């Protein structure tokens, strides 16, 4: 299987796609590629849930039928840095106009 | 001559499985022997079916409610072949990957009633680009060029 | 492996492969530095685009099953004009 | 006559879609029209004054034939069935329900107590005429048959097939007695038995007509020149006078060739789509021929 994921922290998003069989340390080795912090600096999130390093992508609830290309499961992204813990958050994306009266 | 996108009467039948690996209900076209297209009876989506058709005949599949087009075999023209093993030949029907454009008209062409396409707030360019439904014949000339 | 920014017009910025964003020749040429700034393209827009791009370099000469690209209604009208602009 | 002077006599357009089949009567009275327009239609054989129409059919009709004593004529409809009429009185005496597709060929046995039909359906059916009852569905062809025939005393019967093939049927058994094969399988689009009974004519969609001696399974004649590569084109032995073949054609023209030489003595110009089908007077030197749909007009001519 494969899974497709939106890495949000704040204003920041990273598209990127690993398998079912992936441990959410190999998903840091990637955020690691990109942002350069590396993964003891990462605190990874489904929802509000940590994510343990050694866990698979599939453990934690990240199906193939739930993370698709068209529709990718949200990862929450929090830094860390000696014993200091930055807070997760996420800002909302935009919103629609009202759906015009003609549909 | 007679035209290139037609069915070749081989007289020789060809057994297939017509299976709708698509979300639309599937149409099948048959291209007759003078080249015009001919219209067959409708897939639900999920469903498949064992027809009688001949080699050398030409096929195409379009959404029923909205002549989008469908892709067989990962390409647009299906083509029977002599059934070997007493096997019979798969049309797999599914979705192209449609352009983000072409997707988008499909969805607003599903949404408003042309008669309303110009009420749109949207460029000038995109009421005419929306007005061009998709149509058999306004892309037979682009398979033409290909075969 | 190459990524890019593309930022929205109310600022979200979104990292995704090289590869995946010049499938939009407009944003090609946009890069023709790494970054890609959108005045009239909002997040809710161009979070659904960065899918767009995903879902079509995955699916794309897939012997599979391939699955319906989604639109609400309620974006149908933005993302179309954002298709234009892009041309993907 | 070394070569016939056939001339234009009468134009009859009463039908309103293209025409299938033009028959003369046994006697040589009357004229019957089979068309697409659902209807079959009956005129003087000589002035060409309609008498009447006969309807019922609930498709396009493909073919008529007359009964040995002009009296019962029977229909082959795309509608599925065939339909015997009295002529006197233009009502439907039996509708025949057995075909599982379109009728195209239709046919009386001499005695005129059968009738044998062809359906796209690929069989080849025999009917009890006082009855309505199907006697037998003899299995013929792979493909549609386009013409079946008696022969002289009813005893054999020729179909004709789209597979290409050419059958003759021993009547009482329903089985194939013989069957001609030819070096391609080009279809076969019309079959019928000498007037002696000794030979059939078959038209292939090569733009080809032949003269096989069945019994020999020799080719003794081939007749060439004019357009059968799609429709399948009636033809006929004419014997009024000199020994003529006379075939429709997709050039809209009616050729017409020395039986003997092979050579093309006539082409009647005047119709304006595919001539689909002749026919021949049993007496006089007079031909029926008719046209699809951008003519749906009967056209009669005279000689010598």
């Amino acid at each position: 299987m494969d899974v497709f994921l939106m890495i949000r922290r704040h204003k920041t998003t990273i598209f990127t796609d690993a398998k079912e069989s992936s441990t959410v340390f190999e998903l840091k080795r990637i955020v690691e590629g990109i942002l350069k912090r590396p993964p003891d600096e990462q605190r990874l999130y489904k929802d509000d849930q940590l994510l343990d390093d050694g866990k698979t992508l599939g453990e934690c609830g990240f199906t193939s039928q739930t993370a698709r290309p068209q529709a990718p499961a949200t990862v929450g992204l929090a830094f860390r840095a000696d014993d200091t813990f930055e807070a997760l958050c996420i800002e909302p994306f935009s919103s629609p106009p009202e759906l015009p009266d003609v549909m | 001559p007679r035209p290139v996108l037609r069915s070749v009467n081989s007289r020789e039948p060809s057994q297939v499985i017509f299976c709708n690996r698509s979300p639309r209900v599937v149409l099948p076209v048959w291209l007759n022997f003078d080249g015009e297209p001919q219209p067959y009876p409708t897939l639900p989506p999920g469903t498949g079916r064992r027809i009688h058709s001949y080699r050398g005949h030409l096929w195409l599949f379009r959404d029923a409610g909205t002549h989008d087009g469908l892709l067989v075999n990962q390409t647009e023209l299906f083509v029977p072949s002599l059934n070997v093993d007493g096997q019979p030949i798969f049309a797999n029907i599914t979705l192209p990957v449609y352009t983000l454009k072409e997707r988008c008209l499909q969805v607003v062409r599903s949404l408003v009633k042309p008669e309303n396409y110009r009420r749109l707030d949207i460029v000038r360019s995109l009421y005419e680009d929306l007005e061009d439904h998709p149509n058999v014949q306004k892309d037979l000339e682009r398979l033409t060029q290909e075969r | 492996m190459m990524y890019v920014k593309l930022i929205s017009s109310d600022g979200h910025e979104f990292i995704v492969k090289r590869e995946h964003a010049l499938t939009s020749g407009t944003i090609k040429a946009m890069l023709s530095t790494n970054e890609v700034n959108f005045r009239e393209i909002p997040s809710h827009v161009l979070s659904k685009v960065c899918m767009y791009f995903t879902y079509k370099v995955r699916y794309t000469n897939s012997s599979t099953e391939i699955p319906e690209f989604p639109i609400a209604p309620e974006i149908a009208l933005e993302l179309l004009m954002a298709a234009n602009f892009l041309d993907c | 006559p070394v070569k016939p002077n056939y001339a234009l006599k009468f134009t009859l357009a009463g039908h309103t879609k293209a025409v299938s089949s033009v028959k003369f009567s046994p006697n040589g009275e009357w004229l019957a029209s089979s068309s697409a327009d659902k209807l079959i239609k009956i005129w003087g054989a000589y002035d060409g004054k309609f008498e009447k129409t006969i309807s019922g059919h609930k498709l396009g009709i493909s073919d008529v034939a007359w009964s040995s004593d002009s009296n019962l004529l029977v229909s082959a409809s795309d509608d599925k069935t065939l339909k015997i009429w009295d002529v006197s009185s233009g009502k439907c005496l039996k509708t025949l329900k057995g075909h599982s597709n379109y009728v195209f060929c239709c046919n009386f046995n001499p005695q005129s107590n059968l009738i044998v039909s062809g359906s796209f359906d690929e069989s080849v059916r025999i009917w009890d005429v006082k009855t309505g009852k199907c006697l037998k569905t003899l299995p013929a062809h792979s493909d549609p048959v386009s013409a079946v025939h008696f022969n002289r005393d009813g005893s054999l019967i020729v179909s004709s097939s789209y597979d290409g093939l050419c059958r003759i049927w021993d009547t009482a058994s329903g089985q194939c007695l013989k069957t001609l094969i030819d070096d391609d399988n080009p279809p076969v689009s019309f079959v019928k038995f000498s007037p002696n009974g000794k030979y059939i004519l078959a038209a292939t969609l090569d733009n080809t007509l032949k003269l096989w001696d069945y019994s020999k399974g020799k080719c003794l004649k081939t007749y060439t020149g004019h357009k059968n590569e799609k429709y399948c084109i009636f033809a006929n032995f004419s014997v009024t006078g000199g020994k003529w073949i006379v075939s429709g054609s997709e050039d809209n023209l009616v050729y017409i060739w020395n039986l003997q030489t092979k050579e093309i003595v006539q082409k009647l110009q005047g119709h304006t789509d595919v001539v689909i089908s002749t026919a021949c007077h049993p007496t006089e030197n007079i031909i029926a021929s008719a046209a699809l749909e951008n003519d749906k007009t009967i056209k009669l001519w005279k000689s010598d």
